[PDB]
C-alpha cells in the first residue's frame, strides 16, 4: 500500500502551497530593505510564484489519484464503536500497531547502523539444513532443489530463468566450492565437477566464491544463505553494461555491489 | 454520501478558481489604492472587503488537508490491520477476533513492562 | 592473586560482551511480529520472551560486573599513581620462562601429532574420492 | 543460442576483395583460428535441400524442418526416395569460408554457393532476446547492415534451421 | 497567471514604500497572529577591531606550515614586508648533503609569478663546479615546470634537483 506515501507527499505539496502563498503575501508586505542601484528584489516576487507554480505540483497528484476506491469497511477495525458501546475500555489496538511499526523501524535502523561491530572474537542437524532450503526455496523464478547423493553435505542445485543451472555444496552453511555450469549437467548418475565453460560462466563461478568468501559472516547462516540467494538472483538479466560499452570483454557481468556493470572493472 | 477522492476532485477546482479570484482582487485594490495614495483618483468604484477571499482560500485549504490526512490515516489503519491480523470478518468468529486482539494487546503491553523494567535496571 | 591486567582484559571483553548483546537484542526485537500473525500464537512468542528476559538478566549481571571491575580499578591505584608512561610512550622470571618454553615444545609435539592426523584424513578423502 | 545472421552485399572493388577484407577485420578484433565449417546451400524443391553443416547437416522441408537425424540418415532418406519426392532436379549449389571463434563467440562467412551469392556472416550466441551484446558487436563489426530479427525474441527454443532457411531464401536474389 | 501583482509591482516607482502596509497588515495581523515572530535580542557591533597588523600575509604563512620539517626557512633583511611579503631564506637541514641557501622571491598573493629570483646565485653557483651543475639541473626543471608555484613548488623542484643531480 505505496498510496499511503502518495496521500503524504500531496499533504506535504498542499501545505507547502499554504506556506508558499503566506511567504509570497508576508514579502509582498516589504519593500527594498538597501538595494542603492536597482530593485532587482521584485525580481524574487517571481521566483515566488514559481512557488506558487508548486501548486501544478499537487495537480501531480491527478496522476497519483484513484488510489483507494472499494469496499471492505475499514478492514475489520470497528468492534466497540460499531459493535458494543459498553465495550469503552478499542484505540488499544491502534495503539498497539503504531507501538509495533515504530519498534520494527527502529530496530531496521538500529541494525543497519549497527555494521560497526565491536568484538573482537571468541575468547576469554540436516533437517534444519533442508527446512532452510525448502524456505530459502520460496521465491519465484528460482527452483532450487537438493538431493545429497554422496556424504552427509549439502548438495544443492538452481535452475533460475535459463540453463546456466549452479551447483553449490553445503556443510549445513557457508556453501563453499561452487560450479555454474550452462546447458548441460548431472552425468552419470549425480552431480557432476566437469565446470566446462566459455571462458565466461568460469568467470562468473570465480565470481561466486569470491562472494561466498566475502559474504561469509561469523554465525547466523540465514542472512549468509539470503545474501548469497539474493546475489545469486541478481543475475536474472545480464543485458546492460554500464560505466562501458556492452562489449568491454567477452562478456560484462560483476553485481557484486547490488548493480550489474562491465566486467574488468573491479 | 461522497467520497474522499470525490471531495478533493471537486474541490480541486475550487480552491484553484478562488485562488484566481483572490489574486485578481488583491490587485484591484492594489491597483485602487495606490492610484488614490501615489497619484489622482481615477477608480471611482467601490472594491471589495479583500479579507474574505484569502480567509475562504485558507478555509477550503484546511479542509482539503484535514480529509487528505483522514484518508491517508484510513489507507494506513487498512494496511495495519491487515499486518496484525487476517482478513476475515462477516470469515472469523467474532468473539474469537475480538479474544485475539485483546490477547494481541495484553502481549504488546506486556513487552513494553519487559522493556521498561529493563531500562529501570539500566538506571 | 592479583590478576589486574585480566582484570582489564576482562572489563575490556565485558563492554564488547554488552555492544555484542545489545546488536543481538535488536536483531531479536526486529524480529518480533504480531502475536496472531500466521502460526506463532504464544509458544515462539513466549520463548523469545523468555530468551530475552534471560539477555536483560545477563546484561544487568554484565553491568554489575564493570561497575565492579572499575571500582577496582579506580581503587588499584597504589604506588606509582601517576606513571607518565602514558604520555611518554616509547619511540623469578626465568621459571616462567623455562614453563613457557616446555609448552612450546609439547606443542610442537602435538602439532606434528596433528600433522599425521591431518595426513591420515587427506588419505582417508582420496580414498572416498574412489568410492561409488 | 540460434544467433542472427546477415549477409551485406558490398560492391567496388571485388567479393573475394571485400571476403578479405571482412576476414582481416576480423582479424584485427581478434578471431582465432577455428576450423573451416564450411556451411553449403543447395536446392532442389515445397522441401530444399539444405546441406549447410553445427558438426551435422540437414534440410529443411518446411515448417522449419524437423530433419533431427543424422546427415547419413537423412542422405539415406533421400537416396531411398529417389524420385518418390518432389525436391532432384534445381540447381544443386554449395557455400563455403572459414568458422573463427574469436572468444565464446562463432563467425562463420558464407561464401558464394553457386558463385553469384554474398558472404553471410554468421553469429553463434551463448544461451540467448539478448541483442545487447550481440549488437553492440555487430555495430563494432560492420557497418550499416547485420538487421538480422530472425523469428527469434518470441517467447520454439533457438531454433537454428529455420534461420538456415532463411538465409537459403536469399536464392532468389540474384 | 496572476501576472496583475507583477505588473503592479512594475508598477510601484514612487518611494512611499508605505501604503502597502495599510494594504495588507490588518487582514495578515488579524488572521496570523504572530506580533513577536523572533523576540530574541538581536544587537551585535559589526565591525569593532579586525586585523592582523602584527604578521605578513597569512596565506604564504598557511602553505609553509604544510611544507617538509627538513625545510627550514629563515628572516632575510627587511625588503619583502607586505607586498613581496616573502623573503625564501631557506636551509635543506636534513640527513641529504647541504648546499646554499636559495633566494626564491615571489610576489604578492596574487600570484601572477613565482618565486625564483636568484639573485646571490651569480658567485655562489658559478665558483663550484658541482654547485654549478646541479644549478643546471634546477634551471632546466624549473624551466619544465609549467606556472610553479610560492613554496611547495619551488623548494620541491630544488630539493628534488639538488638531491638528483648528485651522481
Amino acid at each position: 500500500g505505496v498510496n499511503l506515501e502518495a496521500f503524504s507527499q500531496a499533504i506535504s505539496a498542499i501545505q507547502a502551497l499554504r506556506s508558499s502563498v503566506s511567504r509570497v503575501f508576508d514579502c509582498l508586505k516589504d519593500g527594498m530593505r538597501n538595494k542603492e542601484t536597482l530593485e532587482g528584489r521584485e525580481k524574487a516576487f517571481i521566483a515566488n510564484f514559481q512557488d506558487n507554480l508548486h501548486s501544478v505540483n499537487r495537480d501531480l497528484n491527478e496522476l497519483e489519484r484513484l488510489s483507494n476506491l472499494v469496499g471492505k469497511p475499514s478492514e475489520n477495525h470497528p468492534l466497540h464503536n460499531s459493535g458494543l458501546l459498553s465495550l469503552d475500555p478499542y484505540s488499544q489496538l491502534l495503539q498497539a500497531y503504531k507501538w509495533s511499526n515504530k519498534l520494527q523501524y527502529h530496530a531496521g535502523l538500529a541494525s543497519g547502523l549497527l555494521n560497526q561491530q565491536s568484538l573482537k572474537r571468541s575468547a576469554n542437524p540436516q533437517y534444519v539444513d533442508d527446512v532452510i532450503s525448502r524456505i530459502d526455496r520460496m521465491f519465484p523464478e528460482m527452483s532450487i532443489h537438493l538431493s545429497r547423493p554422496n556424504g552427509t553435505s549439502a548438495m544443492l542445485l538452481v535452475t533460475l530463468g535459463k540453463v546456466l543451472k549452479v551447483i553449490v555444496v553445503m556443510r549445513s552453511l557457508f556453501i563453499d566450492r561452487t560450479i555454474v555450469k550452462g546447458y548441460n549437467t548431472e552425468d552419470g548418475k549425480l552431480d557432476i565437477w566437469s565446470k566446462s565453460s566459455y571462458q565466461v560462466f568460469q568467470k562468473v563461478t570465480d565470481h561466486a566464491t569470491t562472494a561466498l568468501l566475502h559474504y561469509q559472516l561469523p554465525q547466523m547462516p540465514d542472512v549468509v544463505v539470503r545474501s548469497f540467494m539474493t546475489w545469486l538472483r541478481s543475475y536474472i538479466k545480464l543485458f546492460q553494461a554500464p560505466c562501458q560499452r556492452c562489449g568491454k570483454f567477452l562478456q560484462d557481468g560483476l553485481p557484486p555491489t547490488w548493480r550489474d556493470f562491465r566486467t574488468l572493472e573491479a | 454520501d461522497f467520497d474522499p477522492v470525490q471531495r478533493y476532485k471537486m474541490l480541486i477546482p475550487q480552491l484553484k478558481e478562488s485562488l484566481q479570484t483572490l489574486m485578481k482582487v488583491a490587485a484591484q485594490n492594489l491597483i485602487q489604492n495606490t492610484n488614490i495614495d501615489n497619484g489622482q483618483k481615477s477608480s471611482d468604484a467601490p472594491l471589495q472587503r479583500f479579507d474574505k477571499c484569502l480567509e475562504e482560500f485558507y478555509a477550503l485549504c484546511d479542509q482539503l488537508e484535514l480529509c487528505l490526512r483522514l484518508a491517508h490515516e484510513c489507507l494506513s489503519q487498512s494496511c495495519d490491520s491487515a499486518k496484525h491480523s487476517p482478513t476475515l470478518v462477516p470469515s472469523l468468529p467474532y468473539p474469537q477476533y475480538l479474544a485475539v486482539i485483546k490477547a494481541q494487546i495484553t502481549c504488546a503491553k506486556d513487552i513494553h513492562t519487559a522493556l521498561l523494567d529493563c531500562a529501570n535496571k539500566v538506571t | 592473586e592479583v590478576n589486574t591486567a585480566t582484570l582489564c582484559r576482562i572489563g575490556q571483553e565485558t563492554v564488547q560482551d554488552i555492544v555484542y548483546r545489545t546488536m543481538e537484542i535488536f536483531q531479536l526485537l526486529r524480529n518480533m511480529q504480531l502475536p496472531n500473525g500466521v502460526t506463532y500464537h504464544t509458544g515462539t512468542y513466549q520463548d523469545r520472551l523468555t530468551k530475552l528476559q534471560d539477555h536483560l538478566r545477563q546484561l544487568s549481571i554484565l553491568f554489575r560486573k564493570l561497575r565492579l571491575v572499575y571500582d577496582k580499578c579506580n581503587e588499584n591505584c597504589g604506588g606509582m599513581d601517576p606513571i607518565p608512561v602514558e604520555q611518554l610512550i616509547p619511540y623469578e622470571r626465568r621459571e616462567i620462562v623455562e614453563v613457557n618454553k616446555k609448552l612450546k615444545q609439547k606443542n610442537q609435539q602435538l602439532k606434528q601429532i596433528m600433522d599425521q592426523l591431518r595426513n591420515l584424513i587427506w588419505d582417508i578423502n582420496a580414498m572416498l574420492a574412489m568410492r561409488n | 543460442v540460434t544467433c542472427v545472421s546477415q549477409m551485406p552485399v558490398a560492391e567496388g572493388k571485388s567479393l573475394q576483395q571485400t571476403v578479405e577484407l571482412l576476414t582481416k577485420k576480423l582479424e584485427m578484433l581478434g578471431a582465432e583460428k577455428q576450423g573451416t565449417f564450411c556451411v553449403d546451400c543447395e536446392t532442389y524443391h515445397g522441401k530444399l535441400m539444405y546441406v549447410m553443416h553445427y558438426p551435422l547437416s540437414c534440410f529443411a522441408l518446411f515448417e522449419n524442418g524437423p530433419c533431427l537425424i543424422a546427415d547419413t540418415n537423412f542422405d539415406v532418406l533421400m537416396v531411398k526416395l529417389k524420385g518418390f519426392f518432389q525436391s532432384a532436379k534445381a540447381s544443386k549449389i554449395e557455400t563455403r569460408g572459414t568458422r573463427y571463434q574469436y572468444c565464446d563467440f562463432l563467425v562463420k562467412v558464407g561464401t558464394v554457393t553457386m558463385g553469384p551469392s554474398a558472404r553471410g556472416i554468421s553469429v553463434e550466441v551463448e544461451y540467448g532476446d539478448c541483442w545487447s551484446l550481440l549488437l553492440e558487436f555487430l555495430q563494432s563489426f560492420l557497418g550499416s547492415h547485420a538487421p538480422g530479427a530472425p523469428t527469434v525474441f518470441g517467447n520454439a527454443v533457438y531454433g537454428p534451421a529455420d534461420t538456415m532457411i532463411q538465409y537459403m531464401e536469399l536464392f532468389n536474389k540474384i | 497567471q496572476p501576472l496583475l501583482d507583477a505588473v503592479l509591482a512594475n508598477i510601484r516607482s514612487p518611494v512611499f514604500n508605505h501604503s502597502l502596509y495599510r494594504t495588507f497588515v490588518p487582514a495578515m495581523m488579524a488572521i496570523h497572529g504572530p506580533p513577536i515572530v523572533s523576540p530574541v535580542v538581536c544587537s551585535r557591533k559589526r565591525r569593532f577591531e579586525e586585523d592582523e597588523r602584527q604578521s605578513i600575509p597569512n596565506v604564504l604563512q598557511g602553505e609553509v606550515a604544510r611544507l617538509d620539517p627538513k625545510f627550514l626557512v629563515n628572516l632575510d633583511p627587511s625588503h619583502c614586508s607586505n607586498n613581496g611579503t616573502v623573503h625564501l631564506i631557506c636551509k635543506l637541514d636534513d640527513k641529504d648533503l647541504p648546499s646554499v641557501p636559495p633566494l626564491e622571491l615571489s610576489v604578492p598573493a596574487d600570484y601572477p609569478a613565482q618565486s625564483p629570483m636568484w639573485i646571490d646565485r651569480q658567485w655562489q653557483y658559478d665558483a663550484n663546479p658541482f654547485l654549478q651543475s646541479v644549478h643546471r639541473c634546477m634551471t632546466s626543471r624549473l624551466l619544465q615546470l609549467p606556472d610553479k608555484h610560492s613554496v611547495t613548488a619551488l623548494l620541491n623542484t630544488w630539493a628534488q634537483s639538488i638531491h638528483q643531480a648528485c651522481l
